[PDB]
């Protein structure tokens, strides 16, 4: 019933089929060794940075409007995959994200777990522009807000317009998976390496935005447990930076 | 030279025409393409995907979450209604500006068939019956449990399934109007009852939701592209 | 006698041509309004005009292509230059044809400062002399940029890691577009507008994206007023038996 | 319906199915002025087709003149008539007069 | 280019030309056609059916 | 929101077509401008123009061409004429439409020396006949020298072994480009501006040469001032650990 | 005749045009061209010659030869750093008035890979030892020959080798304004 995988260290389990849903179809893979002439050549981790890499984990309680990661930016101070941000120019790398509800059987609600590639957000003021704490903190969970924002310095973090503009409903042409704690409690997403190019800046460009969104609001007895841990657990697969010789 | 005639239609400009064009630049190598992934080459792949369906769509329930929200509460009368609305995704305000619904705001004429998804999103020991009728483009909307229960059903018993996926015929809209006010339709309905209440254990609450899912099936065909209405600048 | 929607059954043969990336998005639509004159009236029209080519001023073109994250098309841009003469207290002239100069600057080339500019007889600065009466004229622009394709979304910065400017990249540099006559002088000043229009060929799209929901403010940004997800009625249930 | 020698011969059959080419002549004529000495440039005229579902213009400078699925014929004055052609655009499988 | 001559009758517009037109709408789907019953190719089959005469068309 | 330039990862390619010679030279460059009138106002304007054809005149194209040192090419010439009438108190008339006459006077052709000069009706003088409106003339003129190749370079003289004019040599001579109108008179004066445009087409090139330091002091010397070999900075080493 | 129409762009001019030209002077025999040595098809085969960088161009020093010669003196701190400059032979001063960079300099957007030779001219009796690192494009500028050896280096020894040739990856730079 229960399966542990183990990528260095150290070992998380998981269940034996958890509906893992890569991206679009595409397996995270390298740039098939084409590298000749030597003056694009690029470098590997090590090999590797493939570790699980587990975030500080979130309180989904009943009035909870849900919670986003940008990233590579969510892993920087994290091991070896940080300093590999800061010694590195250019960089590329796929994601397996895993998304554990650990709920009971006497508490129900629903959960969206999305991956938006170059999630644009807006401003809560317009004709302002925001700070990058507000953005994306070094391992922080940002959070959505139910109402609307007035912050003078932030993004609009209504949940029902998801931060961009649109109806949140139609956030399932992203990569997706539904946590129904009555059917489930976890979610596998395994993202590739979506961009216009082959490398990019780390620390300056967020390739895509993990999005927890609650659809079905978190509703329980009152002697129940009123917070519903939620962990994120990253695994950062095949990842490719640039040389850093000569010749 | 070759004798040549300017037949009609010669120094004009036809905002359909397809003739070659002088470059402005040659002499120029354009940058090749690579493997991103997700490449889509027709705009019926993002109507095939199920989007989840406001169906509370009440005020001040619009500005909220609460409209992708079914409530589902203990009944006092036997048969009440759930929900219901009407099965045509390009005027009906629950499902316009739904993923299917803004692709077909996009062109006049569609034609196909239409996937409604219910999700059950309560507790794991809430069970219970829901009636999700039918009515054909016809007529009309059923006025009770029975009524609903004589058309065409299905019977989603909540212990056990989670989900409750139907697939519905004959949906097609043409509309020879851009905006309309607002254009008599005759499209079908789907309205859920209940069929005997939810029952609990207890330390679990009465109260739970109902999410919704729409989209298309592999036969969808539109037709005649316009603008959509939804763009006011 | 108006108006109903149908059901009005049809026969099996399911189209769906009509709703590829091509002919979705390759559509002649006019993207800018170039209004420059024969002799200068004020700081505003003059001698001569310019326009950065970009993707998002024309809000029906702008939805449309920002339903995908990534695009890849070649341009065909084509004229309607008309002219029309200020009120002047009398208008008898002979006046010769008008020509017109319509100078794409690629990214990388000079653009003109001011009328008589050095930046008009560059050679890598490709120009098109129409006079008027003529067919409208016609360029083709081939992909442009880059990086391997146009990005409508950039969640990232332009400067030193976290600063600068969001959501600008230099990836989606298309070029100028300058207007101006040919002609020295008129006997009478004349007011000139050129209609600029866009059709999208090859189009490839990439990573599709929901529609947006809420109107635009800033031709720059993707900045918002927050909006219901959809209109509201008055019950969830149905009545009239 | 509004040319009636073209109705009559329309009308002899129930159902019509036809591809429509449509041409333009389009000719321009000075007002009765008190001076007409001027000196013109050369009149632009666009005639838009709107289809079944596209926006019609209320006025002049609407937003409907820019709609890029209204197809429009810009036509400058002394060159040959401009032509169109629509297909067969009826939603059913004939016209029915 | 090609070296061409315009010989006369060329910016005309001749009511009995049958020259190709640019399409106005393409990209469009033409809705085919069924079996109707009754399909006529010439205006003889309509005079090849038997009428009544008006004989008697004296006043009133 | 600019500027900065960026590493910017490329896939393995290796364009190398636009640095071809006939990429790199042949493009379309304005080399001259031409200004004659109707009527006569003075001797700098006057009924007819003339231009020896050189290629030292337009610094942009002269120093991509003074790269080699031995140069072929055939020449694609094209004009836009452009008419305006002078600051006249009235302009009201009725003007038939004004025909220009482009001549090119071979080397060994006579040039005119007045308006009515017999050298414009010269048979072995080729001329091009142009009507206002309609499309911009074109002419093609082969590679003309007598020797094999054109040289931007001559390290010699002209006279008796090293006397007459350094530098000069007739293995250059391309011919001569003469305009003015066909029509009689108009019935007020009309000023007319011809911008020649060159194309050199199957260009060859011969003998690498460095690249010009200094700026042009004369359009027939390689006369110059000094002047530093770069630009100026403080250190020759790096700070900012 | 044959039914015509014409298309928008008919009577026009585009400069990026190719067509065909009536030929002003036709019954003329062009001269034929010979064997003219150094025959050169594309400016890659200009930009791929060595030429000497100045690197000592401060002033007065660059109205000189001196702007050629790097100063290599007795030293009384141990470590000093000799020269450095910025690896984009389009902008930096000492490079883009070079072979190289005036053809870079020419086009807007280019990739490849530079040669840098060091060519040592002292006397045939003086030995000593020089540490030539390299940067990445990332970052950046070392302040001591410790954290230069900790990086790209090439140690060159001035009494085995006379000459240094170390080849670059990596140098692309796009600029989109004109100055």
């Amino acid at each position: 019933r229960v399966r542990s995988i183990t990528l260095g260290n150290s070992t998380i389990t998981t269940q034996e089929c958890a509906n893992v849903v890569v991206g679009y179809g595409v397996w995270p893979t390298y740039l098939s060794d084409h590298e000749a002439t030597a003056v694009d050549q690029p470098t590997q981790p090590d090999v590797a940075t493939c570790r699980f890499y587990t975030l500080e984990s979130v309180k989904w309680e009943s009035s909870s409007a849900g919670w986003w990661w940008k990233f590579p930016e969510a892993l920087s101070d994290m091991g070896l995959f940080g300093q590999n941000m800061q010694y590195h120019y250019l960089g590329r790398t796929g994601y397996t994200i895993h998304v554990q509800c650990n709920a009971s059987k006497f508490h129900q609600g629903c959960l969206l777990v999305v991956c938006v590639p170059e999630a644009e957000m807006g401003a809560a003021t317009t004709d302002h522009a925001f700070n990058h704490t507000k953005l994306s903190n070094i391992g922080q969970a940002m959070e959505f807000s139910a109402k609307k924002s007035t912050d003078q310095t932030g993004p609009q973090t209504a949940v029902h317009n998801a931060g961009m503009g649109v109806a949140v409903g139609n956030l399932t042409i992203f990569p997706h998976q539904w946590i129904n704690l009555r059917t489930n409690n976890s979610a596998t997403i395994v993202m590739p390496y979506i961009n216009s190019v082959p490398m990019d800046n780390m620390y300056r460009h967020y390739n895509f935005t993990l999005m927890v969104i609650p659809f079905a609001k978190l509703e329980h007895s009152p002697q129940a447990s009123t917070y519903v841990p939620i962990t994120v657990t990253v695994a950062p697969m095949c990842a490719e930076y640039n040389g850093l010789r000569l010749a | 030279g070759l004798p040549t005639m300017n037949t009609p239609g010669s120094t004009q400009f036809l905002t359909s025409d397809d003739f070659q064009s002088p470059s402005a630049m040659p002499q120029f190598d354009v940058t090749p393409e690579i493997q991103i992934p997700g490449q889509v080459r027709n705009l019926m792949e993002i109507a095939e995907v199920d989007s989840v369906v406001p169906v509370n769509n009440t005020e001040g329930h619009v500005n909220s979450m609460e409209a992708y929200r079914i409530p589902v509460r203990p009944q006092t009368s036997s048969g009440e209604q759930v929900f219901g609305f009407q099965l045509q995704p390009g005027h009906d305000s629950v499902l316009k500006h739904t993923l299917l619904g803004e692709i077909l705001n996009y062109y006049a004429n569609w034609s196909g068939s239409m996937k409604l998804t219910f999700m059950y999103c309560g507790a794991a020991m809430a069970t219970g019956k829901f009636l999700i009728a039918y009515s054909p483009p016809g007529a009309g909307v059923p006025g009770s449990r029975r009524d609903a229960m004589l058309g065409t059903h299905v019977i989603w018993d909540v212990g056990l399934q989670s989900s409750c996926v139907l697939c519905v015929p004959w949906i097609s809209q043409t509309n020879y109007r851009y905006v309309t006010s607002d254009a008599y339709t005759d499209a079908g309905y789907i309205t859920c009852w209940y069929q005997t209440s939810i029952v609990t254990p207890p330390d679990i609450p009465t109260t739970s939701t109902i999410l919704c899912f729409v989209s298309a099936c592999n036969d969808f065909s539109v037709r005649l592209l316009r603008d959509t209405p939804f763009i006011t600048q | 006698p108006s108006d109903t929607m149908q059901t009005r059954h049809v026969i099996n043969y399911h189209t769906r041509s009509e709703s590829s990336i091509e002919n979705f998005m390759g559509r002649a639509a006019c993207v800018y309004i170039a209004q420059y004159a024969t002799e200068k009236v004020n700081d505003e029209l003059d001698r001569y005009t310019n326009w950065e080519i970009t993707t998002r001023q024309v809000a029906q073109l702008r939805r449309k292509l920002e339903m995908f994250t990534y695009m890849r098309f070649d341009l065909e841009i084509t004229f309607v230059i008309t002219s029309s003469q200020r009120t002047s207290t009398t208008y008898a002239s002979d006046s010769p044809p008008l020509t017109h100069q319509v100078m794409y600057v690629p990214p990388g080339g000079p653009i003109p400062k001011s009328y008589e500019d050095f930046a008009w007889q560059t050679s890598t600065n490709p120009s098109v002399f129409w006079t008027e009466g003529n067919a409208p004229p016609r360029m083709s622009i081939p992909f442009m940029s880059v990086g391997n394709a146009y990005c409508n979304f950039y969640d990232g910065w332009s400067h030193f890691s976290q600063s600068g400017v969001y959501g600008y990249t230099t990836l989606n540099n298309m070029g100028h577009l300058y207007f101006r006559h040919v002609n020295k002088s008129t006997a009478y000043p004349v007011n000139s507008v050129a209609r600029v229009y866009f059709k999208p060929k090859h189009v490839k799209a990439w990573v599709p994206r929901a529609p947006r929901l809420c109107p635009y403010l800033k031709a720059r940004n993707v900045n918002f007023n927050v909006q219901g997800v959809t209109e509201s009625r008055n019950k969830i249930t149905l009545d009239r038996s």
